[PDB]
């Protein structure tokens, strides 16, 4: 994979959808805003001032926290706190569920 | 292969002796001025790293040969292998048990009528060692490609033997560093009995004041009645003078060697009185001259296994030499670290058998053993952090739990040192589980 | 009457995975869904809906793998819970975000 | 029967050798840097007070066991036994004159 | 208590017992201590000694459970093949009696009466191995004796063996269902057994009627799937049935309760867990109906030097197939077709050009009615046809391979459902002339 | 219950016996330093000041 | 990785596919005309048949051509899951790097 250094700027939690921004000579990361398309997924807790890395790779699927109950095949978007939630507005869809998840459980997703 | 290169490759060259200096001044470098071939000797006379195919000076088609191959061999041995104590095939943990002395009672025939079958528990402290390291030394020898690099068979074998001796040296280098690490672990965890000294390097009085504390502690460790202090478990134990091992480094020897012994008509009276061994380490700060019993080291062995595989497709062997050991420190042996510099007022507060296991409504006295460094202060403050509503320790160590006591308790022996505005505490701890009483319980009159 | 988790004692690295398996002693002849749940604290360690644990990189605490079956009904919950204990191996060789 | 005891029980952590090795910059812990398992030496290399069940690394259900019991035997002696004079079973009083 | 879901606390139930059922544990002492470590701790918290508290109560006995998971169907195995792939299972059948005639005998001293011999062809089809890894050096911590160390190492090899007996059971449940998925059992329609006490008597009747019919020393043709006069033995029948019907039958009937330990009354009753297909309530087979052989039993190991483990591989190659020559009956409930199969004639032939081979369709019907067989000839290019009684008649310049079919059409006249029985017929050339006749 | 060895169990029961005699050696040493400190407290030592 | 799909209605190899959902398991059918497909069939799959979707993120696909495709042409879904040229962005799912007649397979790079 291709790794690079990035700094959290707002208490990154594991399995949350992440977004990024241009900071002080470094890419800064945080939980993705509600109702959008995320760029990266957390797989480690990284606090507000903590420095970490990002492992680049065209992953087939992500495992993220379900922000609500999810049915197999549901199109997903970002929700509160960077969780993944069911939707129906194409422009905010970043992937879809291949398995059932209850709120708070991990849900595997396939990118689109 | 390689194209051109400089001759100075890894050379930083503080000053150029060749042209910038020897050709330059009429100074002390006049002894090197008349040498005709000095500019060549100063050039490649440190050795070179990349070999060129230098041609021959007359028949330019010929090449110049390697006239000699000097395989240089080293043998590395652990200076601390005499402290190693054995091997364990099966199992992981070591149960080292100490039994301690007990207390006298008075003779009385009238009371003895009713207390024949009364019982008194022994005083038994145990400690525990378990397996620590698991490592291996990978090595690979590709014998058939290495035949291109030699001309003699007698050099080919002495080189392939040398790589087998690159492990078995590294197994002795890393074992030594692990046995030094047990010393610095034991000082960092704060468990030596520190005798505060001065730095002996500074003044020769401070050296001679150090020999006095060295011989005193050695005489104190070997008093036949034994002594409660000088170890971390705080039992009465007695060392043997042939079993004390003073572990100094090489600098502190030459202080004693040049200053103290050189000017000693009676050498045995300022001697270190131990089996003096020499290191170059201790790594921390002010730590030097660790004076231990030989039972202090609990280094055992678990596996010495050389396992080989051969890749047949690519003509090489892998040499995985596994070393598994139990590298630990007994606290039932007694150990002194003469630490120079500034040390705290109290290093540790040793408490009672830390497994008390008291019944509800029972009592247990907890004895504090303050390892003070200087002379005197330091009343102990007691505490019953843990369960409550009935659990109350006195100014001495009596616990007096409860009828309602359920959770395990943490009996703390707190000693306040230093500043009243930022109170540095040396807190020794003791654990006690609470088993139910089941008689004289429920409600009460 | 019982939910038996597949491995009571597990040992998962920082970032490793471990499948667990729910074994429902259903005394009737009906199907019962197992809710999976992971408690234990430190970081965002969660589990998949079918039982695959994904310990999250900075997990220091002793985990706990719950397996819940709701017998009873709505507003009268009876929650038969199975239990598995996970310790962590410190494989502190990783990164943060991943895409 | 104990529920939770960590290995720093009653331990003053004077300089925390793990940070003294892995955050070394040039200092005298340079030689502990090439050591592969210093963290497993520095954690429990000072003797454990209260035993704790250690699960087997390969099969996590087996319990690693006790391989040796070293019953430490120490003899103490009276130094002043040479000043002892004798033994007297009969009578009670000793009269110097 | 780790994952324990209580129904009640027995400690409260005995202490608060003012005279009820728990009054037998009131005279007991230490019932609380049996109430705690009764079911057995899962994680083994270290327990101190009771007198000298610093000492540790040590593990005193390792008990390694050595349960062997055996195969019920292992007695149906028939040996081993070290070299080879296939098995040529052949069978000669009955010829017809002729009447002693001295006057006819003059011109028929050398008459050819061809034997009726049929084949089946099995093949190695199971190639599966097993895998277990043993880290012998890191397991030496978990043991104190060398006997307990080695008995645990041998426990894992037998767990491979328990695994091999698991899978070869499951393939032989698959060999039955495969054979019933293709309509090759002879099907007895039953009522659903658990609906009625009377439909349990109708079950044991239709089974023991069949067990007497299968082991008729007469022989019959009506039960093997190649329609061959053959025989079962009563000590070789094997009722392969689930546990659920087996308990219903040996209680409600009271004819099986009198005969639960008997070798007759179908007998050699092999309880299974149950069949995967739907109406397959029971299977009555011969012991020769299975032809499980063993082509390989290897245990190749390998050492990892870097990781200090042994790595075991255990290879099982078998020949898992069944024999159609043996007697085999499925007892089937549900919606059952009127005919399962048309078993056909000599299934292969080499009829010469201008020759004739009489074929015989055997219709394994379930409704006990009389169905019509419709003979037809597919393949070929030169107008080869067949009569209605099954007489193929190769034309005389026929060159292609012929495939003669015998259909029943148990369906309806608006939506047919044909049960086609098939037999392929090759052609030998004939140099005779022919061409037209009168 | 604390030993799985008879060779260790009779080394620890024999060890408790030696802790009795070490209790005798230690106390009898302390009783003989007690006779010295008693004789000082009563002032029956002649006293040389240094 | 991969996941179970339940097909939906007679999937043919090399045709462009799209996902949906019904009872539970993701349903697969031929992608509708003039849009962006989700997956390429590797083999024929019966109407209600369960199968796998091999998610091994490919940069390029081999897809049956529904019409004459030239090198560099932007492609979209055609009829019956075939790939056809398009001049209308948003319907584009990739482009050809090969030339193909009709019914021939064409390699295309997804974009």
């Amino acid at each position: 994979m291709v790794s690079f250094t990035a700094r959290a700027k707002s208490n990154v939690m594991a399995y949350r959808l992440l977004a990024y921004s241009q900071g002080d000579d470094i890419i800064e990361i945080s939980h993705a805003a509600e109702n959008t398309i995320p760029d990266y997924v957390a797989v480690k807790d990284v606090d507000k001032g903590d420095l970490t890395q990002v492992n680049m790779y065209p992953l087939a699927a992500w495992q993220v926290i379900a922000g609500s109950d999810i049915k197999v095949g549901d199109n997903l978007t970002t929700g509160k706190d960077g969780t993944a939630v069911p939707t129906d507005d194409p422009s905010t869809v970043f992937g879809y569920a291949v398995e059932e998840a209850q709120e708070g459980q991990l849900v595997t997703l396939v990118i689109s | 292969t390689f194209n051109d290169v400089k001759t100075s490759l890894g050379i930083t060259e503080s000053y150029d002796i060749v042209n910038a200096i020897r050709n330059s001044q009429g100074d002390n470098f006049k002894s090197y001025v008349p040498l005709a071939t000095a500019n060549n000797v100063a050039e490649v006379g440190a050795g070179i790293l990349i070999n060129q195919t230098v041609q021959n000076d007359f028949i330019t088609s010929l090449v110049d040969r390697i006239g000699l191959v000097v395989i240089r061999q080293v043998s590395l041995n652990n200076p601390l292998k005499k402290f190693k104590k054995g091997q364990i095939p099966l199992g992981r943990t070591i149960e080292e048990i100490y039994t301690d002395i007990t207390k006298e009672k008075q003779y009385d025939a009238e009371e003895a009528e009713q207390k024949v079958f009364e019982r008194e528990m022994p005083n038994v402290k145990t400690l525990f060692h378990e397996r620590n390291r698991q490592g291996f030394y990978h090595q690979t020898i590709q014998d058939d490609s290495l035949k291109t690099a030699f001309v003699s068979w007698g050099n080919f074998e002495s080189f392939v033997s040398s790589i087998i001796n690159a492990i078995y040296n590294s197994a002795e280098v890393d074992e030594y560093e692990y046995m030094k690490l047990l010393v610095d672990n034991y000082y960092s965890k704060g468990l030596f009995t520190t005798v505060k000294i001065d730095e002996p390097t500074s003044s020769t009085g401070a050296l001679t004041e150090f020999v006095k504390k060295m011989r005193a502690t050695a005489r104190k460790l070997t008093l036949p009645q034994g002594s409660r202090d000088w170890n971390s478990m705080a039992v009465r134990t007695r060392s043997y003078m042939e079993d004390l091992h003073l572990i100094i480094d090489a600098d502190l020897e030459a202080e004693l060697d040049v200053d103290v012994l050189a000017k000693a008509f009676n050498m045995n009276r300022t001697d270190f009185l131990g089996n003096v061994t020499v290191i170059d380490g201790f790594a921390s700060t002010g730590l030097e001259a660790v004076l231990v019993d030989k039972d202090w080291f609990m280094v055992y062995d678990n596996l010495h296994k050389m396992e080989t595989v051969r890749n047949p497709r690519g003509l090489y062997w892998n040499y995985y030499y596994h070393v598994w050991q139990t590298l630990s420190v007994s606290r039932f042996a007694n150990a002194v670290a003469f630490v120079s510099g500034d040390v705290p007022a109290v290093t540790q507060v040793i408490v009672s058998p830390n497994i008390a296991a008291v019944k509800q409504g029972g009592q247990q006295q907890f004895t504090a053993y303050v390892r003070a460094t200087n002379a005197k202060d330091h009343k102990v403050v007691w505490s019953v952090e843990g369960g409550s509503t009935g659990t109350a320790i006195t100014g001495d160590g009596l616990l007096s739990v409860s009828g309602n006591e359920d959770n395990q308790l943490t009996v703390k022996a707190t000693v306040d040192i230093g500043t009243e505005d930022k109170p540095k505490l040396v807190v020794g701890e003791a654990v006690v589980s609470i088993r139910p009483n089941n008689a004289s319980g429920g409600a009460q009159a």
